[PDB]
C-alpha cells in the first residue's frame, strides 16, 4: 500500500498418538 | 366427468426393501463424489451401507 | 443395485456387477426413454419413464 | 448446384425416402402390400378438374430466410400444425421464377437473398419452372380463388387403392381400408415421411421432359402413393380396430370420402379447416400437372 | 424370545407361532490370548422347508481382502435389467444372445 | 460345453498356471530348482491308505449359486479362510453327479440351477465323474467319517524332494528345504496360486483314461508338487532366515512332518483345526486317485 515489504514462512507439522479405535473392519 | 381414477405425483409399488445393519462394521475410508454424482445413486448407497 | 456401480468400498461385490452389465445380456438405464407409443395426444402427451 | 441428373433429381440417391416399419426401415413399394381391400357398396365418379386461375402473389422481399419447403412438408403430413396459410412466406418464394434474380433455393430447403459459398443449391432454371407453379397455392385461401374439396377426392381413393381395370375404367366402389398394425403406427408414419425432402420430388416434376417424365411416373408411382395415404388418413371418418389370434388390426373407414373431420382424435393426425383449405388447393396442382 | 421342548409337544394343531432362527455369519472371532472353553452349545431344533427364501445380496461386507467371505451372494441378473416394450402393449426383456 | 480335448482339459492352454516370480512369471518346474535339500537323520515309511467311505451327501438345491470351486481353492491355499468346512455348499454339488439333471457347472467355477446361454460350461459327463469322487470331501469332519492326518504327510514329501531312487523305495531320510529368497516370498507364491481354476486340473483327472492319464501324470508332475509345496508349508514348524554375503535366504523346517501347528505366523500362512480336518481328507482323495 505504501512500502513495499518481505515476509517469510515455514511448512508447519502436525502429529499426533496413534488414536484407539472400537469399530472392526473386515470378518 | 365420471373421474373413475385419480392421479398421483410418483408411483408406489408393491415389493420394497429391508435390511439388518451391524453397527460394529464402518470404513475408514470417507469417499466423495460430485453433486449430481451424489444424486441419481444417492438414497440406494444409504440403504446398502 | 447396479445404481452403486463405482461407489462401494466393497471391492468383491463391484466385481459381478460390472461382469453383469458387459456381457450385453443386460442393459441399466433410468431416465427419458424412447417409446413406440410416442406424440400420442391425450389433450397432453404420452411420454416413457 | 448439382446441374440437373437426366432422369430425374430423385435418381440421385443422396437424399430418397425410407418408411420406418418399426425397427427396421423400408421401402414405400415394400409398404403397401400389408394392406388389403374391402369393397364396399358404394361408388364414386372421377370428376374432372377446373383449371387454376393464374395469379400468385406479386413481390416483395421481406428479410426472412424462409423455409419454403420445410412449411410445405409441414401442413400436409405434419402433426398439428399452425398458421400454415399465413400469407408472408409464399409470396417471397414467386420471386423466384423471375428471370434474373439474386435468389438462391438451398439444396437443404431454405431460400436466400443474393447467395452464400459454402452452400449448394438447384440450378436458377430448376426452381424457376417450379415456382412458376406452387406459388400459386399461396393464396389458396381468398374467397374468389379458393379451391374445392369435397370432390378432388375422388382421385385420392384410385390411386390408393385404385385396381388397374379402375384406373383403367372411370367409377370404382367405395373400399375400406385393413392392414396390420403396431399401435402407435398411425402418427409413426407420420412423424417419418415429414423428412422426406418433398421439394426434391417437386422440383423436378416441373423440370422433367417427354421421355424423361414418362419414365419418371412410372418409378415413383409408389413415394407418390405414400403420401397420399397418409394424407388420406386425416379425412376418413372411424377407426376401427380388430383383435384377432394374437394379431392386432387398423382399419381406415373410407379411402375415397371427405368426411370433413376427426378421422381419429387420438388414433391418427387431424386436419383443421386451414388445412383443407390447403392440402385441397395442394392436389389441385399436383394431380392436374402428374396427369 | 426362547420357547421349550415340552412345549412343542403340547402347541394347538392351528395355531402358528414364530421361532426365530440365528444368522451370525458375519462375527468377529476372539483374540489370540483369551480363557478356553469346556463341552459348549447344545442345538436342539431344524428347519427342513427350507428356510432361506426372500435374500437380494447378504453380507456386504468385504473378507481381507479382495475376496467374497465364505458364503455371500450377489444382486441378480434380472432386477438389473430395464427391457423394452411388447410390439403392442407390455414388457420383455433384453433378450438373450 | 468345450465338449473335451483327448490329453487333458489342462491341454487346452486358455487357463494354465504361473507363479510369479517377482516382478517376472515363470512355469512351476523353472520354480522348483532354486530350493536345494538338506538330508537329516530322520526317516518316514511310506505307509499305506485307508479306503473312503462312500456316503456323500444327499441331494437339497437350496438356491445359492454356490462357486464351489472357488470354495475348495480357497482353503489349500489361500490366506486365513474362514467357515470353509461349513455343510451347505457340498451337498448341493453331489446333485452335479447324477444322470439327467439340470444343473450345469460353469467353465469359471460357479454352478448353476437349470441354464443359461451365454456361459459356455464342462460338459455333464465330465462334471459327472469329478463329483462322483470330490462331494465325498464334503462330510470329511463327521466324527465317524473323519480322514487322518499325522500320516498322509509321508507322501507331501517324496513328492516335494522325493529323489528318483527314494519314490523307486519306500523310505525317504528327513529332508530340510531351503530356497532363495525376497522376504515375502511365501506369502507371496500363496497369494499367487489362489487363481489357478484347479477345477479345471481335477474336472479331468477323473474323466481322463488309461493312454490319455499316462501321458498326463507325466507331464503335470509340476503343477501337482506346486500346490503341495505351498501347502507343506503352513504345516512345517520352524522358519529360520540365513544372511550370507549379499543375499538372504528362507528354510522351510522339515518337509515330511505335521508339526500340527503354525509353521510361522508371519513369515508364512497358517492352518487353523478346521483347516487339517480339510486339507487331510482331500489329499486322501487325490492321492489314491492319483496313484
Amino acid at each position: 500500500a505504501k512500502i513495499a515489504t518481505a515476509s517469510s514462512a515455514r511448512q508447519t507439522d502436525v502429529e499426533k498418538p496413534a488414536d484407539v479405535t472400537f469399530t472392526i473392519e473386515n470378518v | 366427468l365420471s373421474d373413475d381414477f385419480k392421479q398421483i405425483s410418483d408411483p408406489k409399488g408393491y415389493l420394497t426393501y429391508s435390511v439388518k445393519y451391524e453397527d460394529q462394521f464402518t470404513k475408514k475410508d470417507k469417499l466423495r463424489a460430485s453433486e449430481a454424482d451424489d444424486r441419481i445413486v444417492g438414497p440406494t448407497v444409504n440403504l446398502f451401507k | 443395485p447396479a445404481l452403486l456401480r463405482d461407489f462401494t468400498q466393497v471391492n468383491w461385490l463391484n466385481r459381478d456387477i460390472t461382469n453383469m452389465l458387459q456381457q450385453a445380456g443386460t442393459k441399466y438405464g433410468l431416465g427419458l426413454t424412447e417409446t413406440r407409443l410416442d406424440y400420442v395426444r391425450l389433450v397432453k402427451t404420452i411420454v416413457g419413464h | 448446384m448439382l446441374q440437373q441428373p437426366t432422369g430425374g433429381y430423385t435418381t440421385l440417391e443422396q437424399f430418397a425416402f425410407t418408411i420406418r416399419n418399426d425397427g427396421t426401415n423400408a421401402t414405400p413399394t415394400q409398404f403397401l402390400q400389408l394392406l388389403s381391400y374391402e369393397a364396399t357398396e358404394n361408388e364414386l365418379v372421377k370428376k374432372t378438374i377446373p383449371t387454376p386461375e393464374t395469379h400468385l402473389p406479386s413481390a416483395r422481399n421481406v428479410p426472412g430466410n424462409v423455409y419454403i419447403e420445410d412449411a410445405i412438408t409441414q401442413a400436409l403430413f405434419g402433426i398439428s400444425a399452425q398458421n400454415v396459410n399465413a400469407h408472408g412466406y409464399f409470396s417471397r418464394l414467386s420471386a423466384l421464377a423471375l428471370p434474373n434474380t439474386s435468389a438462391r433455393l438451398g439444396l437443404d430447403g431454405v431460400i436466400y437473398n443474393s447467395e452464400t459459398i459454402n452452400i449448394p443449391f438447384y440450378d436458377p432454371a430448376a426452381v424457376a419452372n417450379f415456382a412458376a407453379t406452387y406459388a400459386k397455392l399461396g393464396n389458396a385461401s381468398t374467397p374468389r380463388y379458393r379451391a374445392d374439396m369435397i370432390d378432388i377426392y375422388a382421385h385420392v381413393g384410385l390411386e390408393l387403392a385404385g385396381t388397374d381395370a379402375e384406373r383403367a375404367a372411370g367409377v370404382m366402389p367405395v373400399k375400406r381400408a385393413k392392414f396390420d398394425s403396431w399401435e402407435g403406427s398411425l402418427i409413426s408414419l407420420s412423424r417419418d415421411v415429414v423428412n422426406w425432402k418433398i421439394l426434391a420430388f417437386l422440383i423436378d416434376l416441373c423440370s422433367l421432359e417427354g421421355e424423361a417424365l414418362r419414365a419418371f411416373k412410372t418409378r415413383n408411382r409408389d413415394v407418390f402413393r405414400m403420401m397420399l395415404f397418409i394424407m388420406s388418413t386425416a379425412v376418413a371418418a372411424n377407426v376401427v380396430n380388430r383383435k384377432v389370434t394374437k394379431r392386432v388390426d387398423r382399419v381406415l373407414e373410407y379411402i375415397g370420402v371427405n368426411s370433413m373431420r376427426t378421422a381419429g382424435r387420438t388414433a391418427t393426425i387431424t386436419y383443421d379447416l386451414s388445412r383443407h383449405e390447403f392440402a385441397a388447393k395442394f392436389l389441385q396442382l399436383t394431380f392436374t400437372r402428374w396427369n | 424370545q426362547h420357547v421349550d421342548a415340552e412345549s412343542i409337544m403340547t402347541a394347538p394343531k392351528g395355531k402358528l407361532f414364530h421361532l426365530q432362527f440365528m444368522d451370525g455369519l458375519l462375527r468377529p472371532e476372539p483374540s489370540a490370548f483369551d480363557p478356553p472353553a469346556s463341552g459348549e452349545d447344545m442345538r436342539l431344533i431344524y428347519p427342513l422347508q427350507p428356510i432361506s427364501v426372500a435374500r437380494s445380496m447378504r453380507a456386504i461386507v468385504n473378507h481381507n481382502e479382495v475376496d467374497r467371505p465364505r458364503g455371500a451372494v450377489a444382486p441378480s441378473s434380472y432386477e438389473m435389467d430395464t427391457g423394452t416394450l411388447s410390439r403392442n402393449g407390455d414388457l420383455l426383456y433384453s433378450p438373450v444372445a
